[PDB]
Formats: structure tokens, sequence, C-alpha cells
RNA sequence: AUUUCACUCAUAUUAAAUAAAAUAACUCCAAGUGGGCCAUUUUUGGUAAGCAGAACUGGCGAUGAGGGAUGCUCCUAACGC
RNA sequence: CCUAUUAGCUGGUUAUUUUCGAAAGAUCUCUCAGGAUCGCUGGAGUUGAUUAAUAUAAUUUUACCAGGUAGAGAUAAUGAU
RNA sequence: AUUUUAAAAUUAUUUGAAUUUUUCUUCUUAUAAUUUAAGUUGUUUCUAUACAGUACUUUCUUAACCCACUCGUCUUGAAAC
């Protein structure tokens, strides 16, 4: 037979129910598909300012152990 | 039955009274950084990266910005949550906030009032006012324009 | 003092003034005479015509004055004669009614009961423009020009009001409505 | 009648009380609800809170990671209130001293040949009753294979859910929907 | 051993003075206030003048319909103003935030302007806090200054008087008194209403909106 | 504690005084002032109304002005009427 | 309508019955919660069969306790007074319905010399 | 752009107000449901309909109580004794 | 006898109290008396809060945006007249 | 059985001060008490100087005032012709 073909009522409700929620945001964001030639320096970046900082505290570990 | 890209901006996306033609060479100028806000404003006259139809006149913050478009992170409600939204523009249809310049200002000179209150080394009150009552005022007005009225008869 | 023979109706001078602004430092202040039944009432008319008359809303207004009139001779009869609009079911008009009492107030509210009575207009219907004492030889309702007659008498043929206490439901004998 | 939230009443949730009927692990979360009581101590208070979790929420912690985690604080005692099992892969343990719920044998006598020893709940209570020199530690609650199926399902974009399958070879859940060349992928 | 005692008792005993000094000084601003606005107006008049007096900065609220058939931004604004029966009272400070949200709420309140001795009356007679921890509050009839000293003490508000004053002058600790408050359940009004359903304004019998100054005998039969 | 009854703070005087340390002073002056004798009042209210009549003056004048300016819009609204008569 | 005797508060007497249960012989008046669909007594029409419901509950204080403000212990031995010997005040016994003559002697007996009250101390006589 | 060092930007009322705001957030398993209808306001087809089709909110449904004589939906008001 | 065949359909579906408490939208469907899926709901559990504050809000304020409905117009355009 | 405490008030003494200048003026110094604190206590009768009644408790049967439609079910909607 002819059947109600629509309506919005009780919808807004029922979204109320639960509340509207809100995305987590986060504080990073996966950088996948992102300006590359820049992330991957950033890549870069980060190796070297890890790399100097590792052999620095090498360095103190080692004279410190003798 | 009909629910095409552009369904329904037969209005929206169409030029103001005597605003036709393309963008001015100056809206190529301005200065776009990662997390900035920005305001969606389809311009009709560029139809590359034409945003969608729900986002014209919305707000986000930059999350890409490339050659000539950009990625804006858009809350869009979606019955019961709130849920981003990844829209890629071109820098025509995209346009510097001002949500929050009155937030800026009111940081650069909230900044140099406590300096020169801690200098002085009095307590001062920095959060917005919301004024509400008005105090007492004992105002004076000569007898000259205290006129009465009466409501009017009808004609 | 009789609260069921007192009314609810009071006069009240009421001074407003829009809030100066940049485009004029000082505006003209206005002053009305409304008849409410409390000064809140009073202060929502007064509001209500400047917004009707002027373009001046309560919100970008402040209140200047607002204080009750009371009657010089409160115990002495006088006729006044009230000017009113009024808008009926069908369209608005404007007539001048005449009344006589010991206050101003007291003479809205006759004006009120007749309006209501007489043409069915709610209150909320009816404007009160320009209501003024007159003198008697300048009354112009028959049924108060009779009422200044040289000397004024006339039998009591209403029917008695007693107490409750006396209203008794089953009595003796048949009363009488002649009486006096 | 009254406008309100949850008809007025708080509403808490997880557990309340200790489901399992073991007569010591009664006794243990009895003394240590009195211990959180009577102290301020936010140590006692984890400490009883987690004595009542499910077995998935008190997960084993390795000999491996334990001795990690313990690397820094060389001369406190690590509390862990799960189990802890034996790691082959590590080569040599070192001196460590640590309360916990149960310890495997190996693990047990791994620890004691390394000189360190293994302390239960009614001990600790009774050598650190406010958590001196306590490191509270734990497993990893969410690396059981169940946790695995959960989240987005195998199916939404970006799903890294395992679905449930009899067998993973190339005929079983491998063709429509999961590569470029049968409809879509994923 | 007993030193605790000692100190706690004397500490009470400075606490009881300083009390009764602030509430000395709290009366004697009233009177001067009162004096010196009946003083300003005979001034005014005496001139060619008008003096127009500052808004009370702090209005009365009465809830008068029930939790039935409500709009959702009416629920809200019940809800942000602590209305949720039938015969709610709340005070709220006045500002432009406050009354654009009563605004919206109006034809289901009356509201108006309080006057020392109903807020003394609604504190003494009506006056119920809220007393235990943070969101486990647990009403309580102040029948002492206890309470009121324990949580509000750090703003120098132990007292009924100093929540009194607090709240009749829109003080700097107004916030913080007005949250502590329960909300107050008022009776039915001893004469009843007029028409629930019309404005106070309307020139026919009415009940919800601003009644100014007229809130003091609604709330005296409702109390 | 165990919850009593609670006393009404306004009528039992004890909890009174204990929730308002100054009460007990304040309602002393009270009634001491109203315990001034009546010769002082009966002997003393021509004094204190006599020195409102200026008061008198300006409060009589400001009520003048306001009813002339009524009757002068009065007038001026008749004149007005009367000229768009014709 | 309450009773009240003494401490004692009797929120409600005349137990509730089963809705229709008085025009149905298959329907016994041992109370059942009408389920149903459009069932008047389910929906609290006015002036019919109300249902029990939790706010009928006695004052714990004096719940389970005998007009004589005693609790009542039901006994089948000699053997199952000793409890009683260091309660005698505030339990009250009672002898199950199986038990003999000669045992019911005892426990009278039995109860009277340990002077705890018996309610039914005259069966089987 | 990132990283490390500095200095310091109200918090003693809280970078506007108000908030029985953590009664939150998240995860897992699962039921029923997926014929709706009515009222105010807006509105399409129709001469119209207690007609057909939509929008918002509130209800009825799933719900009794006081009132409208009477009445699933109106008004007051929602329910332990 | 296979066979207690099958039935998206009709009927029925058995103690109490207490607590929480819906949907009659949506997407796909040889789909329109059905189903799956989302939404609404319960139970379980953790992380949090328990610090009149932060997260938070069918609310407002302040600041800044976007709109072409009501209205208005026909001499501004188009189409009428 | 270690807050029916403490204080608060009142009474009777007592110290000093203030002051609206006093038979309820206020503020403390000490003592002893009381309750207006610190949710009802007292007196007199009766039941009754009984061992089950004409009283008291209770069950049942009848009235009387007010109210009350047939349950289960499908259904938007069942007391349903």
């Amino acid at each position: 037979a002819k059947s109600k073909n629509h309506t919005n009522h009780n919808q807004n409700r029922k979204a109320h129910k639960n509340g509207i929620k809100k995305p987590k945001k986060h504080k990073f964001m996966s950088r996948k598909g992102l300006d590359p030639n820049f992330f991957r320096n950033q890549k870069y970046c980060l190796k070297g300012i890890q790399k100097k900082k590792k052999e620095l505290k090498l360095k103190a570990k080692q004279e410190k152990n003798n | 039955k009909s629910r095409g890209k552009r369904s329904g901006t037969r209005y929206k996306f169409s030029k103001k009274f005597r605003k036709h033609g393309e963008c001015t060479a100056n809206k190529y100028l301005e200065k776009l950084n990662y997390g900035d806000y920005v305001d969606i404003v389809c311009d009709s006259t560029q139809q590359k990266g034409m945003p969608f139809n729900y986002y014209h006149g919305k707000t986000g913050k930059i999350f890409h910005i490339t050659k000539r478009g950009v990625g804006v992170l858009v809350n869009k409600r979606v019955k019961h949550r709130i849920e981003q939204k990844k829209v890629c523009v071109r820098i025509e249809h995209v346009r510097k906030s001002r949500c929050n310049e009155d937030f800026l200002l009111r940081k650069i000179k909230n900044a140099e009032l406590i300096k020169e209150a801690k200098l002085k080394n009095e307590h001062i009150n920095i959060k917005r006012k919301t004024e509400g009552p008005k105090p007492a005022a004992m105002i004076k007005v000569p007898p000259s324009k205290i006129i009465t009225i009466e409501p009017l008869p009808f004609y | 003092i009789d609260n069921s023979l007192n009314t609810n109706i009071h006069q009240y001078h009421i001074v407003g003034r829009a809030i100066p602004t940049a485009k004029d430092k000082n505006p003209n202040v206005y002053r009305m005479c409304i008849f409410a039944k409390n000064d809140t009432n009073a202060k929502s008319r007064f509001w209500y015509f400047m917004k009707k008359i002027n373009k001046l809303k309560k919100s970008n207004g402040e209140l200047l004055a607002c204080e009750q009139i009371k009657e010089r001779f409160p115990l002495r009869v006088k006729n006044y004669g009230v000017l009113l609009r009024y808008d009926s079911r069908t369209g608005t008009h404007n007539m001048y009614k005449e009344f006589r009492d010991t206050t101003k107030e007291g003479a809205i509210a006759q004006l009120y009961s007749e309006m209501a009575g007489r043409h069915r207009a709610r209150a909320s219907s009816i404007n009160i423009i320009r209501i003024s004492e007159i003198s008697s030889s300048l009354v112009r309702r028959p049924h108060i020009k009779q009422l200044l007659k040289r000397r004024l008498r006339f039998p009591a043929l209403h029917l008695p009001t007693l107490q409750k206490e006396y209203r008794k439901k089953f009595a003796s004998k048949r009363p009488s409505t002649y009486r006096m | 009648g009254i406008a309100l939230k949850n008809v007025g009443r708080i509403k808490k949730h997880g557990r309340k009380h200790l489901v399992s009927k073991n007569p010591y692990l009664r006794l243990l979360v009895k003394l240590y609800n009195f211990l959180a009581r009577r102290t301020n101590a936010n140590f006692n208070k984890i400490i009883a809170k987690r004595l009542i979790m499910p077995k998935r929420y008190r997960p084993p912690l390795s000999l491996s990671k334990l001795q990690y985690h313990m690397a820094n604080h060389p001369n406190d005692i690590a509390v862990v209130v799960g189990s802890i099992t034996d790691d082959k892969r590590l080569f040599s343990l070192k001196q460590l001293k640590v309360c916990a719920l149960r310890f495997t044998e190996t693990a047990r006598k791994r620890i004691e040949d390394a000189g360190g020893e293994c302390l239960t709940f009614d001990q600790l209570a009774l050598k650190y009753p406010t958590g001196k020199k306590c490191v509270l530690l734990r497993g990893p609650t969410k690396a059981r294979t169940a946790e695995k199926h959960f989240g987005k399902a195998p199916g939404k974009p970006k799903s890294k859910a395992r679905p449930y399958v009899r067998s993973k070879g190339r005929k079983f859940e491998k063709a429509r929907g999961r590569r470029k060349s049968r409809a879509y992928k994923k | 051993a007993a030193k605790k005692i000692k100190t706690l008792k004397l500490i009470n005993k400075k606490k009881r003075n300083d009390l009764r000094q602030r509430t000395l000084r709290y009366e004697e601003e009233y009177e001067s206030e009162r004096k010196k606005i009946i003083e300003l107006k005979r001034e005014a008049r005496k001139n060619n003048c008008f003096y127009r007096e500052a808004e009370k900065k702090v209005v009365f609220v009465i809830r008068l319909k029930g939790v039935n058939k409500l709009p959702p931004k009416v629920r809200s604004v019940f809800r942000l103003l602590r209305l949720l029966q039938v015969h709610n009272g709340v005070f709220v400070k006045v500002n432009k935030a406050t009354k654009e949200m009563l605004k919206i709420v109006e034809p289901y309140v009356t509201y108006g302007y309080p006057t020392l001795s109903t807020v003394r009356k609604l504190l003494y007679k009506r006056g119920y806090v809220r007393v235990g921890k943070v969101r486990r509050y647990a009403r309580k009839k102040i029948q002492d200054n206890a309470d009121i000293s324990k949580h509000l003490g750090k703003y120098n508000v132990h007292g009924i008087e100093d929540m009194v004053y607090q709240l009749y002058t829109c003080g700097p600790v107004f916030k913080k008194v007005n949250n502590f408050l329960w909300a107050f359940k008022l009776k039915p009004p001893r004469k009843g209403f007029k028409a629930k359903r019309h404005a106070f304004n309307e020139p026919r019998p009415g009940d919800w909106g601003n009644r100014e100054a007229h809130i003091n005998e609604l709330i005296n039969r409702m109390i | 504690k165990k919850r009593l009854q609670n006393k009404n703070s306004l009528t039992n005087f004890a909890v009174r005084c204990r929730l308002n340390p100054a009460y007990k002073l304040l309602r002393s002056l009270a009634v001491l002032r109203m315990r001034k004798s009546i010769l002082e009042k009966s002997k003393n209210k021509k004094e204190k109304r006599v020195q409102k009549q200026i008061q008198k003056k300006e409060l009589q004048k400001i009520n003048h002005d306001y009813y002339k300016g009524v009757a002068k819009a009065v007038k001026k609204k008749k004149k007005r009427e009367e000229k768009k008569a014709k | 309508a309450v009773k009240k005797v003494g401490k004692i508060i009797k929120k409600r007497t005349k137990k509730f019955t089963r809705f229709q249960s008085n025009r149905f012989m298959r329907v016994k008046p041992a109370w059942r919660k009408p389920r149903g669909i459009d069932c008047r007594v389910r929906r609290r029409y006015k002036g019919t069969n109300l249902m029990p419901s939790i706010g009928y509950g006695s004052n714990k204080k004096t719940k389970f306790l005998l007009p004589n403000n005693k609790y009542k212990y039901v006994v089948k031995n000699v053997k199952e007074m000793e409890p009683l010997i260091m309660n005698h005040t505030k339990y009250c016994v009672q002898i199950a319905h199986n038990v003999s003559s000669k045992k019911r002697k005892q426990i009278i007996e039995r109860a009277k010399q340990m002077n705890v009250s018996v309610i039914n101390a005259k069966a089987r006589l």
C-alpha cells in the first residue's frame, strides 16, 4: 500500500539525546599526503637534530661512566 | 531526484550587482599560513577549486597549503555529531578570516597594559566587561526642550 | 478604606529620553501622563507610546522620572472631558466622552467600564488622549448636564443591599421594595 | 516534576564490587579498601581500584618490560596488579624488587636467582603502607587479540581491524573489497 | 594536648567579632545609601533637573510554568538559570548576557527587584546551601555559619549577613554566593496568581514578565 | 551529623543571634528607640513639619508647571485641529 | 489506610488482589502485574485495583516484628531454642506445623522456663 | 618548519556571562524499532475533506492526575506511600 | 511414508519487586506486510572528574562572517500590462 | 560510649568599656545554672483493680458518599457495531 515517503520528525531530538558530538581535535595530524618535498625535508631536519642530540648524550654518558 | 554538485546555487553562486569579473590582482598577494583561520567564499568567476555548496560562508583552519590551493578543516553537522571535513579549494575562493582579529588586538593591548601594570605593581582586571546596568546620572536639562507627548488621534 | 470599592487605576507622570549618542549629544526629553494599574504598567505604556510616536525604543532609551500624581482634592466632585481613540472590530474611531467624579483615575476607570460595556472595547484597544477637567458651562453630554441643576434631588428606588449576615434565607413576611 | 538529567541521580560507570569469589583476593581487597580510606594515598586508592578490575585489565607484564621500566630506579620496588611472566628474549636479569598478584614459576625462579625478590600485596601493605619508593606499573591492556577486531569495522576505509575468518589463505576474504582488481579495495 | 580546642575556640570568637563588625558596617551602608538617594532626589527636585537612578543590578526570578511542552531553547535557558521546578526562584545578576537569556524565557517566568528585606527573609527562612564535595552537594538548610565559612571563607564571606549583603548589592563575591545557594523552593502564592497565561504588563490581569519592585509582595506571599 | 529540626532562623531568638551576631544589638536599639515617650514627639511634630514649607513650595511649583505644560499641549493640539478644520 | 499501633506503622492493609479475579474463577486473587496493552490497572485508571509499589514498604526499624514487638522464630526442636536463650526479649517462638504433641509439650516447657513467649501455645491440646 | 635554551602572558574570581557542567569521554556485546498519528506556526496538490504530501517544535503513541459535561493529542500538570 | 516439509503471514507465548528505557528517520535491497545497516536503548568495562575548574553547553554576550525568504518595485533589468 | 559538644540565648553574681542614656542598651572578665540551644515533654484520668464481653484487635457480610466500560491482541487509534 501507499507508505509515508519521508520525514525528519524526531530526528533532531534523536540527535540531541546523545548530544551533538564534537570532533576529538587531536594535537597532531598525519602528514601522509601533505606537502611532499617539505615534510621529507622535515624528516631530514628531525634526523639531524636527533643525531646531534644523541651523539652529545653518548659523549656525556661515556665520559661520565669512564 | 536532482542532486548535482551545484544544485540550488542559483543565487549563492552568482556575482553581486555591478560586482562581476575576475578577482583583483591584489587577492593573489594575501598571505596564508598553516593553522590560521580562513573563510570559504566561493568566487563563481573561478571554476576550478570551487568549494561545494555547503561550505560557502564557513570558516576553518588551514591544514594544507599548495602552490595555488589550500586545504581547510571545516566542521560539518551530520545528524547526531559534528565531523571534520578537509575541503580543498583554490586561493580565489578563500579569504583571511577576521573571526579572531578582535582576539589578537585584545592580546597585544592586554599585553602592553599588563606590562606597565606589573611595573607599577597595580592589580588590574583584564577580562572583558560585558557592561550592564548604568550608574545613576544627575542630569541637567533646561525646560525649553521637555516636550509633552500625547497619543495621536486617528485620521 | 473600602478595598471592595477602590479601583486599581492611578495616574503617573513619566519622563524619558533617548540615550545620548555621537549623532546628538542631548536628545529632547519626552514627558507623559499615563493611567495604569501600577508604575511598571505605566512605564510599559510610556515606552510603547515612545516607540509608536517617536522612533525611540526602550532598548535605546532611559527613564528620567516616574512619579504618581495624586489628586489635589480627592473629595471634590468635578466634571472631566476625556478624548479617546479606540479601534473596533472593523475600524478605528476617536470619540469624546464625559464623566464626573472626584479623581481623574476614577473617571478613567468609569471610562474603561463604559467602553467595555457599550462597545466591547478591551483596554488593549483603548488609547487615552487628553483627559481634562471641564467647567459646568462647557459640559456637552446631557446625562451630565442633568447632574448640574441648582438643587438636585431624587428618590432612592434602589433595592436594599444588606450584609451577608442579615441576608437570611427564610423570611417571616414578604419585604417591601417601597421602604422609603 | 523537575527537569533534571537522569531524573537527578548521579550515574557512575565501571566496577563497583569484586566479582571474583576468591577468599584471598577478597581479603586483599578489604585490606586495600581500608588502606585507601584511612590514608590519603592515591597509591592505595589506585591499587584498590585495580584489584577489582577484570582479567583483561590486569594483563601480564613480562620480565623484560619490568626491568626496562625499573631501569632508572634501581632502589625502588615495582608494583604490578597483574602477573609477571618470564621473557626468554631477555638474556640477563638484575636485582628486581617486585610486588605482584602472581608470578609464573619461571619468572619467580629467575628473579630469585638474580637476587631480587617477589612480594605479595599483603607484604607490600605491611612494608610500604603509603607506597614510598613504589612504582605502579601495568602491562599492555590493549595488546590482546580481541582488541585487534575492535574499532572501525573491517571494511571501513583505512580500517586496521582484523576480520573474523575461519582461515587466512588466498581464498578467504581476499578478493572483492580488499584489492583494486575486484571492485574496490578496503 | 588540649591546645587545639583552645585555639579553635579563639579562632571562632575572632570570626564572630569580625562578622559582627562587618554586619554593623553593612547596616550603616544600607542606611547611608537610602538617605543619599532621598536627599539626591530632593536636590534634583529643588533644581530644574531629572535624577535617574541606577538599575538594581540584581533580579529575582520565579519560574511559573511546569516542565512539559517547552521549546529546547527555553529548557536550556532554564537549566542555565537553575530554574527546574514550577515554583523555583533564583537570583540573577543583571547584564547584557543574562538579560538576553531572560528575554527568551520571559513568558514562563516573573522577576523583579528583591529589596533588602525580602532578600533577608528569603535567605533566613528559605535559604538552603550546597554543602558537600564538588558535584556532590547535598542541600542543607543554613542553621549555622559553619558551612558558609567553610566554603566561602576564602572570599571572607563567613556569615548569612555577608551573603545577604553580597546578594542585595551585587558585590564582588556574587557568583560564588549565588552558586553556593541552592535554588529557592517557593510555596504557591497565598492569595493566588492573576493569570500565568498573560503578561504583568498587559492591561488584563497577568503575571509573567518583569514585575520590577512588585516582585516583593509576590515573594512575600510565596515564602 | 544527624539531621534535627530546622529551627526558624527568624523567630527563634537563640539561633537568630547565632546566625547574626549583630542582631541582638540591632534589635535592642530598635526596641529602645521605640520606647521613646510620646511627649517629645507631641511637642516636636510642629517644629519638624514647619521646616518643610520650602519643600512644599517647590513641590507645588513642579506639579503646577507640569500641569501647565499639559494644558499648553492640549491648547496647541486644539488650535491645530481648528486650523485643520478650515 | 495506615494503621498505627505504638511504634508500628502498617502503611496499608487489605492486601492487593489480582485484577479481574473478582469475576473470574480461573483467575486467582494472588497478585500478578497486569502486562496487557490497554489494561486500565496497568495504566493506573482511577478507581480500579491499584498496584503494589515500593512506596508501601514498612519502616525497616519495625519491619518484620509481630504485634508483640518481637520477631518470630519457627522451631521444630527443643535444640533450636539455644539461640533464643540470648534473645528472649526480642524473639517470640512459633512451633512448626508438623511437630507432634510430645515434642510440642517439651518445646512449650523449655520456652516457658526460658521465659520466651510462644505464638501457637495451645495447639493440639 | 622543527628542536634546545632564555624572559613572561589575569589565575589571590578564574584571558566575556551563566551553568544539580565529569550524570563526562571512550570501548565492547546486544535488544526492540524501521506501518505512525496529532496540535501551533509555515507550506504543496485539491472545490474541499476527520483528504493526500512536506518543514520546526511540542505532544499522543508509551501516560496516568485536575479541568474542558463527554473525548488517545486542548489547558494546568506529568505519577513511591 | 518422505514429514514435526516450507511459511517475509495469523494466533499464542506461564512468578514478584526495583532500576534504565525506545523507534515508527535514513541507506541499500526482485524492495514496499520483509531484511541488512545507521540512528535511538540497555548491560558491561576502562579512562577521567571528584580540586564550585577544566573538559563541556539545543543559552546568551563581544568580534567577525555568509544568505536573497518575508517585504518592496514595476520609471532598475527580464517577462507581463 | 569520647561534638545534644562547642558556642547562642536567658537568669543570678562579677570585671572593664562603650553608648543610641538604660527595669529586654550593647560589647567581655570570670563563676554557677537554665533553654529560647542540642527534632515533646509533664500531669490527671480511663482501659482497670479483666483474663475475652456489649469493650479492644482482626476477618467477613452488608450498606452509604465519591469513583469505576471487557480482558487478551493487531493497531496511530479498542469499551467498541
